[PDB]
RNA sequence: GGGCACCACCAGGAGUGGAGCCUGCGGGAAACUCACCAGGUCCAGACACAAUAUUUGUGGGUGGUGGUGCAUGUGAUGCCCUUGUUCUGGCGCGCGCUACACUGAC
């Protein structure tokens, strides 16, 4: 859901090839149903984050870094969410300032 | 038959040595400011060491002029001293594949400013006044041949070209610069693979694919 | 030319506000159901605009008409479909960013029919839908490494000096037994 | 780390 | 469908880096100093899993080890638990003597 | 339909020598190559074209072929070029005098002609050179014959300027699957393409026109990565 | 014409030569000739407004005690380049043995 090696075109192919990818990607309809309460059944394999596209379009200096984090090569896997938690404007304010 | 500038109208392909280091000095006679020849005097000059490097202008050279589309007289030469020098290279030339000799031409090129054959019929190397549109001919389009750009397959990208739009390919010979020098020159700039390669090796897979798009 | 989703959520919120005077939208924890808009605009040109001039709306607001409420409803209306122009038909997640947008300016038109401002936001919105593609996302893409490259190798005093002091002592004791074998014999 | 620069140097 | 877990790579401990999926053993051996059946008698001492992995053995375990490395004897254990002129002269004296040797021979 | 591959890390791509005898790759040979040692007496060099003739005839032999240049500016753009940045060919560089050279496709060749002298000299009598890290040794002179140090399935080439005349494309479309290939370039200044008739089997050309040496791996190196899509 | 040979053919096998120990057998980074190289010391020291008896509080001028062809020294010349004072030092040959092979080690 991250991104689809059916829609990234590749230079060393054929006119039948580069055809038949720009048929798909007018033909193509994200299948997600949002007010569906089963889960298994929300077609959620079938989409992806644009909403993450936008988090990489933030505006904050924090916040674009770290959806940069998510666009980088995936290197890591730990992030301790026990550190990541306690965070709000009072400590952000007080991190920053220390017609 | 032989390519000049006099002729602005057919299908060809015209190649720039930008910025591509070539300094003289004067020691009492001539020396090409070679890197590895001296470097204490460049300290002096205040000129960076690794910035003059004429050998890569030789690597570059030589493979242009022995490209088989050169047998197919299809292409020219065009340098750009990084001081303000044009210098046309004609294509029906030996350029010394020795570095003495290579380093010695280039010293008398620069206070003979011109070299012309002993056959003496037509020159073979000019010293002409920049900028390069005045030699470019009419329907050129100038392309970059730049890391950051998108890729693109070299045959369908000459093949979509059109018949008689000459193409001018557009290279830094330097080893280290920042490659926005081309752009009040070049229309685009285009990738050519997911690797940093080098002046030479870009060079020759031009020509090769021309080379192809043509069926030499 | 920057994103804000709390801009998104006021405006929400504050649309809801302006219908509740609920059901279609649940998800959106609404703060003073009453103060809404009823059903005796009159829509000219001549009501009253933004009019940014401050203090004399703000220290005074408490005494609400319908005209005052109706002219920060026209500035809300004003400052989105300007930011929408500025950023919200750039972003690649206008399609469901814009979709309760769209329900909302959708739901003022069921309940009145009568405004054209709102009624061209909505055929601008129309007409930006269908002009973009909306593909999914190639975030994962990255040139190959190369291979990992070297350089080339080529060109302690006092334990190299012991060194050469060794070998010309092994050198002069053996030199030296030869002859004396040679010349005793 | 190294493309198309050349050596070091002593 | 549910089911919850209870691992950590390579640590830093006095000084130096000791990887962290290999049995406690080996993790014993490739810290700085000490030998495999120090190794064997402390873990049976401080009485950790031999088997478990080195991304095993969570922080209490952990610091008692650490306790027992920086201070063992006070856990009854012993003390295999822890860890140019002549020649210029001789030279010159036999070289010389031997000159004079060759020259009256 | 099918799931990407579980790890995206772009790893580098598997570095290879001789001791793999099974992956198909890529391998260039310099034939009969000039790197000749002398002795001048107070210091060993390289023997050179331009600068030592008298010398040169004061040994006997000819100027006309001890020259090192071409040897030089091949394997430059040779070692250069993006196939093997993708790690796919490696190279034999068999002397004039005999002597088989394995160079390592991860070594950085010296740009200038002297510095590549200085290490050549050090090569041809130290027999092994270290990086500068110093754990491995990227030059490995090694034992005839070259067949002996080939992988299993390959195809073994000579380009020649007489052959007829074919596109590599077409050559390497037409290999199978395992099958490796095996270009024997002739680096000479100038002579006869005899040197490796009895090594390989066929000769081929890539233009009607004579080329250099270089170009001619410039054109098999791009006709190879357009064939590989790479 | 015939016969022969690990000083030949052919097939292979194993050695010498890399590194260490050694009985033994021979025997010219930089500088056309009071330069460079390398070191360090002198200085890289206009003025405008306010005020003390030249300096301070506040604004700011910067390329030529320049090279330079060429024509009659005439050229608000075209390019290039600027970014000097002071003492010091420059063995070869050679046989044996030991290292280095999950061709494992405990």
């Amino acid at each position: 859901m991250l991104h689809n090696p059916a829609f990234i075109s590749n230079p060393f192919q054929t006119p039948d090839q580069v055809a038949n990818l720009k048929t798909l990607k007018e033909n193509y309809v994200d299948p997600f149903d949002v007010h569906e309460s089963d889960p298994e059944l929300t077609h959620a394999l079938d989409s992806s984050l644009w909403e993450l596209a936008s988090l990489m379009e933030h505006y904050h200096p924090n916040v674009a870094t770290l959806a940069k984090i998510f666009a980088q090569p995936f290197k890591k896997l730990s992030y301790n969410m026990e550190d990541f938690l306690d965070w709000n404007y009072d400590s952000l304010l007080n991190a920053e300032s220390s017609d | 038959p032989v390519l000049t500038s006099k002729d602005k109208i057919t299908k060809r392909m015209i190649v720039v040595l930008a910025m591509a280091s070539l300094e003289t000095h004067k020691i009492d006679k001539y020396v090409l400011l070679n890197c590895d020849d001296h470097q204490g005097l460049l300290k002096k000059m205040g000129r960076d060491i690794s910035e003059a490097r004429p050998d890569i202008t030789h690597q570059c050279l030589l493979t242009l002029l022995d490209s088989p589309i050169n047998k197919a007289g299809k292409l020219q030469v065009y340098i750009q001293t990084s001081r303000g020098i044009l210098i046309e290279v004609n294509p029906t030339v030996r350029i010394p594949r020795t570095f003495k000799r290579f380093s010695g031409l280039m010293v008398q090129l620069l206070h003979k400013l011109s070299i012309r054959s002993v056959n003496s019929e037509e020159k073979l190397l000019k010293v002409i006044k920049n900028p390069i549109t005045d030699h470019l001919p009419t329907k050129c389009r100038k392309v970059t041949l730049s890391f950051d750009a998108p890729v693109i397959r070299v045959q369908d990208y000459i093949e979509k070209l059109d018949d008689d739009e000459s193409i001018c390919v557009f290279v830094g010979a330097m080893a280290r610069g920042k490659d926005n020098f081309a752009d009040e020159y070049v229309d685009e700039k285009v990738g050519l693979s997911n690797y940093p390669l080098s002046a030479s090796v870009a060079c020759s897979k031009f020509c090769h694919g021309a080379e192809d798009a043509w069926n030499i | 030319k920057r994103y804000i989703p709390e801009v998104v959520y006021f405006f929400q919120k504050i649309l809801l506000t302006f219908i509740v005077e609920p059901l279609d939208f649940e998800n959106i924890r609404l703060d003073s159901y009453e103060l809404g808009l009823p059903l005796d605009v009159d829509f000219t040109k001549k009501r009253s605009t933004i009019i940014p001039l401050h203090t004399l709306s703000t220290m005074d607001t408490e005494a609400h008409p319908v005209d005052q409420c109706v002219s920060v409803l026209l500035n809300v209306m004003e400052s989105l479909d300007a930011t929408i122009s500025t950023v919200w038909k750039s972003l690649p997640a206008f399609n469901e960013i814009i979709l309760p947008i769209q329900q909302l300016l959708s739901a003022y038109t069921s309940k009145y029919s009568d405004f054209e401002k709102p009624r061209n936001i909505l055929n601008k919105v129309e007409k930006l839908t269908k002009f973009t593609e909306h593909i999914p996302l190639a975030l994962q893409n990255h040139k190959p490494v190369s291979i990992p490259t070297h350089a080339p190798k080529y060109e302690d005093r006092t334990r190299s000096e012991i060194n050469k002091m060794k070998a010309q002592l092994k050198k002069e004791r053996k030199f030296t037994m030869k002859e004396i074998r040679k010349d005793a014999k | 780390t190294d493309r198309f620069k050349g050596d070091d140097d002593i | 469908s549910l089911v919850v877990q209870e691992f950590q790579h390579i640590l830093r401990l006095l000084n130096t880096n000791v990887d962290g999926n290999i049995k406690i053993v080996y993790a014993l051996t490739t810290i700085k100093g000490v030998g495999r059946r120090y190794s064997n008698l402390v873990c049976k001492k401080a009485d950790v899993d031999l088997h478990k992995r080195a991304g095993e053995l969570t922080q209490e375990e952990l610091e008692r080890i650490v306790q027992i490395m920086q201070n063992p004897t006070h856990y009854k254990i012993p003390a295999w638990f822890l860890n140019h002129t002549l020649a210029n002269n001789v030279e010159s004296k036999l070289r010389d003597d031997l000159e004079r040797l060759k020259k009256i021979r």
